[PDB]
DNA sequence: GGGGTTTTGGGG
DNA sequence: GGGTTTTGTGG
DNA sequence: GGGGTTTTGGGG
C-alpha cells in the first residue's frame, strides 16, 4: 500500500521515502554523466504548487539510474508521473525530489490526454485511463484508490494548462535575443517546417513569438513526435556564431523538445498567433547558393493530414509491400535533379483524346507532358533518379505550375514562366511537397502546386 | 558574415573548391593552435567551436617522439598542440563506420608537424561539437555531391525517354511495375553513386592503435 | 550473492 | 540537480 | 531493512 502527498505538504525534515503523482511541465532528455550514471532532470506541479504569485511555481524532481532505459522519456508537457520511494530535500530555495531508480524507487507515466504521444504517432488507442503508457521496472501496480487521484489530477491538469500559460515568460528566451545570452537558454515556438535532412536527421524551422526565424537539427529517433504547425518548448539550446548562412540553434544531448497536452492555453495562442514566414526561401532565391531550404509546392489542404512516403518505399517496396500495395495515392517529398523534355518548349504537347498521343505543340489539345526526375534523403548515396510524371491531359496536376497550358513556342510569357520555374525546381536545396497517383506503373503528380 | 570557426572555413573551402587544396585561400594555410578535447581511443582537438580528427603521418610522430621526448601524444588530453605543418585531403569513406564525415565523404586534416604547448594553456570555449554534424556544413557536402549529381545525370540522361502518354492515359486494364520509373544516374559499378570528379587524395596515416602501441605495448 | 545503503548482521 | 556520453546520427 | 533471488544464511 502507498501514501500518496501532494507536493507542497511533502516533508522536508523526515528524509523517508515518499510517494506522490504530478504534472509534469518541463524535463531534460535522459543523459549519461560518466560511464555508469544516467539522469533525467524534470519540474513537477500539483494543485498545492503550481504557480508562484503570477509566473508558474514548481518543486524538481531528479531521477538517477545506471541505465538509459531506466529513466522516463518526456515528450509532452502536461502527462503525469507518480513517483515511488523519493527522498525530498531543500536545494536553493526549490523543494527538490530525488530518486535512486536503480535502487528501490520506481516512476510511472500517465497520460493527460486520450492517448499518449507515442500512441498518437502510431495511431493507437490507449488500454485504458488507469494504464501507464510507460513505467520503470518490469512491473507497475495501480490500486482502486489510485483512480480518483488519477482522475481528479487529471481535470486539474486541463484546467492548469487551458487557463494558464505553465512555461511562463520567465522560462524560455526571444528567439531574437538569442545572440545575447551568455549560455543556453530555452524556447517556445511553432514548429513552420520539418525538412528530412538524411537518413537520421530532421532540420526544424522554428518561429516565436518575436517573429524571429530559427533552424535546428532534430534526430529523428530522439523526437520522432516533431510535427510542423505544432508548438513547443525546446529545453536547452544555444546560438551558433558558426551559421553565418542562416539562424541555427544548437542543441545537446541533455537538450528535449516538448510538445503541449490539447488543453494548452499557450500552445493555442501560438498555434494561431504565429504565422508561416516565407522570407528567408524569398531571400535565398536571389542567391546562386542557398544553404537554407526551400519547399516549392504546397498540398491540397484535403491531403495535408495524409503521411508521407519516401521514394525508397515509392519505387522500391511498392509492389511488394502489402500496405504500399493496397494504397493508390501517395504523399511524398524529393528534390528534382533533372526535367524531360530538355527544351522547355516541348513541356506542352498537342494531345489527341482518340489516339491517345501526343505530338509536339507544333499541333493538338494543349497538355502538360513533364517527366521530373528525382531523388530523396531515403535514396541519397544510392545511384539512382526517379521518374514522377506531370502528364495533364485527364486534369491531374494541371495548375502546378500556375501557367495553364498553351503553345510555349508562340506565347512568350508562358515559356519564360515555365523556365524560370525550371531552374528553381532543379535548382540546390530546393524540394518538392506532393501528391502522387499511381497508374500503370508511373506515379503522376495531383492537387499540388507551386508557391513560387 | 565572418566565419569564427578556423576549421568550418577551412573544410568549407575545401569542398567549395572540389577538393583542391591548392585552391583554398593562402591566408588559410597558417599555423593551427588548436585544444585536444580527445586522445584515445580518438584523437580530437577543437578550434574553440568544432572538433575534428587530425590524421598523422609516421613521419610526423617520428619528429615529434624526437624533438620532444618521452612526452606521449595519447596522452595529449586536455591541452594545446600547434600544427605547423599540415594539408587538407578529401576521401570517400563509410560514414556508417567513421563519425567524422557525412554522405560517405570525409575532409582529413593531415598532420605533418606538431609541437604541444603544456604551459598551463586555457581559452573558455562553447562545448565543440562534431564539424561533420554541423546544419551549415552538412549542407555544404549536400551542394557538394548534388552538383557531381546532376552533372551526371545531364551527362548520362539522354534523347528525352519520355513514358508514352498512353501507358498512363488509357490505365484501366493496364497494370505495371513502379521499377519501371528507376533511372541510372551515372555509368557506375556497383549501387552506390560514385561519378566524382574531384581526386580522391591519397596520404598513408597511422591507426589511433598504432600510436598506443608504439608507446605502450 | 551482490547493490545500495546503513541494516554494518541477519528476514522471507 | 540548468547538465557533456559514445551507443560517437536517442543516451 | 528489504529486492529479487536462491544465496534459503551471510559479505563488504
Amino acid at each position: 500500500k502507498y501514501e500518496y502527498v501532494e507536493l507542497a505538504k511533502a516533508s522536508l525534515t523526515s528524509a523517508q521515502p515518499q510517494h506522490f503523482y504530478a504534472v509534469v511541465i518541463d524535463a531534460t532528455f535522459p543523459y549519461k554523466t560518466n560511464q555508469e550514471r544516467y539522469i533525467c532532470s524534470l519540474k513537477i506541479v500539483d494543485p498545492t504548487l503550481y504557480l508562484k504569485q503570477d509566473a508558474s511555481d514548481y518543486a524538481t524532481l531528479v531521477l538517477y539510474a545506471k541505465r538509459f532505459e531506466d529513466l522516463p522519456i518526456i515528450h509532452r508537457a502536461g502527462d503525469i508521473i507518480r513517483v515511488h520511494r523519493a527522498t525530498l530535500r531543500l536545494y536553493n530555495g526549490q523543494r527538490q525530489f530525488n530518486a535512486n531508480v536503480f535502487y528501490s524507487s520506481s516512476w510511472a507515466l500517465f497520460s493527460t490526454d486520450k492517448r499518449s504521444v507515442t500512441q498518437e504517432i502510431n495511431n493507437q488507442d490507449a488500454v485504458s485511463d488507469t494504464t501507464p503508457f510507460s513505467f520503470s521496472s518490469k512491473h507497475a501496480t495501480i490500486e482502486k484508490n489510485e483512480i480518483s487521484i488519477l482522475q481528479n489530477l487529471r481535470k486539474w491538469a486541463n484546467q492548469y494548462f487551458s487557463s494558464y500559460s505553465v512555461i511562463s515568460s520567465d522560462m524560455y528566451t526571444a528567439l531574437n535575443k538569442a545572440q545575447a545570452q551568455k549560455g543556453d537558454f530555452d524556447v517556445v515556438a511553432k514548429i513552420l517546417q520539418v525538412h528530412e535532412l538524411d537518413e537520421y536527421t530532421n532540420e526544424l524551422k522554428l518561429k516565436d513569438a518575436s517573429g524571429q526565424v530559427f533552424y535546428t537539427l532534430s534526430l529523428k529517433l530522439k523526437f520522432p513526435h516533431v510535427r510542423t504547425g505544432e508548438v513547443v518548448r525546446i529545453r536547452s539550446a544555444t546560438y551558433d556564431e558558426t551559421s553565418t548562412q542562416k539562424k541555427v540553434l544548437i542543441l545537446s544531448h541533455y537538450s528535449n523538445i516538448i510538445t503541449f497536452i490539447q488543453s494548452s492555453k499557450l500552445a493555442k495562442e501560438l498555434r494561431a498567433k504565429i504565422q508561416d514566414d516565407h522570407s528567408v526561401e524569398v531571400a535565398s532565391l536571389k542567391k546562386n547558393v542557398s544553404l537554407n531550404a526551400v519547399v516549392l509546392t504546397e498540398v491540397d489542404k484535403k491531403h495535408a493530414a495524409l503521411p508521407s512516403t519516401s521514394l525508397q518505399d515509392l519505387f522500391h517496396h511498392a509492389d511488394s509491400d502489402k500496405e504500399l500495395q493496397a494504397q493508390d495515392t501517395f504523399r511524398t517529398q524529393f528534390y528534382v535533379t533533372k526535367i524531360e523534355p530538355s527544351d522547355v518548349k516541348e513541356w506542352v504537347k498537342g494531345y489527341d483524346r482518340k489516339t491517345k498521343k501526343s505530338s509536339s505543340l507544333k499541333k493538338g489539345d494543349n497538355i502538360f507532358q513533364v517527366q521530373f526526375l528525382v531523388k530523396d534523403a531515403s535514396t541519397q548515396l544510392n545511384n539512382n533518379t526517379y521518374r514522377v510524371l506531370l502528364y495533364t491531359q485527364d486534369g491531374l496536376g494541371a495548375n502546378f505550375f500556375n501557367v495553364k497550358a498553351d503553345n510555349l513556342h508562340k506565347n512568350a510569357d508562358a515559356r519564360k514562366k515555365l523556365e524560370d520555374s525550371a531552374e528553381l525546381l532543379t535548382k540546390f536545396n530546393s524540394y518538392v511537397d506532393a501528391v502522387v497517383e499511381r497508374r500503370n506503373g508511373f506515379y503522376l503528380i495531383k492537387d499540388t502546386k507551386l508557391i513560387y | 558574415p565572418q566565419q569564427q570557426s578556423a576549421f568550418k572555413q577551412l573544410y568549407t573551402e575545401l569542398f567549395n573548391n572540389e577538393g583542391d587544396f591548392s585552391k583554398v585561400s593562402s591566408n588559410l594555410k597558417k599555423p593551427l593552435k588548436c585544444y585536444v578535447k580527445e586522445s584515445y581511443p580518438h584523437f580530437l582537438v577543437t578550434d574553440g567551436y568544432f572538433f575534428v580528427a587530425p590524421y598523422f603521418t609516421k613521419e610526423a610522430v617520428n619528429e615529434f617522439h624526437a624533438k620532444f621526448p618521452n612526452v606521449n601524444i595519447v596522452d595529449l588530453t586536455d591541452k594545446v598542440i600547434v600544427i605547423n605543418n599540415w594539408s587538407l585531403e578529401l576521401r570517400r569513406v563509410n560514414s556508417a563506420e567513421v563519425f567524422t564525415s557525412y554522405a560517405n565523404l570525409e575532409a582529413r586534416l593531415i598532420v605533418h608537424s606538431f609541437k604541444p604547448n603544456l604551459q598551463e594553456r586555457l581559452n573558455p570555449t562553447r562545448y565543440p561539437v562534431n564539424l561533420f554534424r554541423d546544419d551549415e556544413f552538412k549542407t555544404t557536402i549536400q551542394h557538394f555531391r548534388h552538383t557531381a549529381l546532376q552533372a551526371a545525370i545531364n551527362k548520362t540522361v539522354k534523347g528525352d525517354n519520355l513514358v508514352d502518354i498512353s501507358k498512363v492515359a488509357d490505365a484501366a486494364g493496364k497494370k505495371g511495375k513502379v521499377d519501371a520509373g528507376i533511372v541510372k544516374a551515372s555509368a557506375s559499378k556497383g549501387d552506390e553513386f560514385s561519378d566524382f570528379s574531384f581526386k580522391e587524395g591519397n596520404t598513408a596515416t597511422l591507426k589511433i592503435a598504432d600510436i598506443f602501441v608504439q608507446e605502450k605495448g
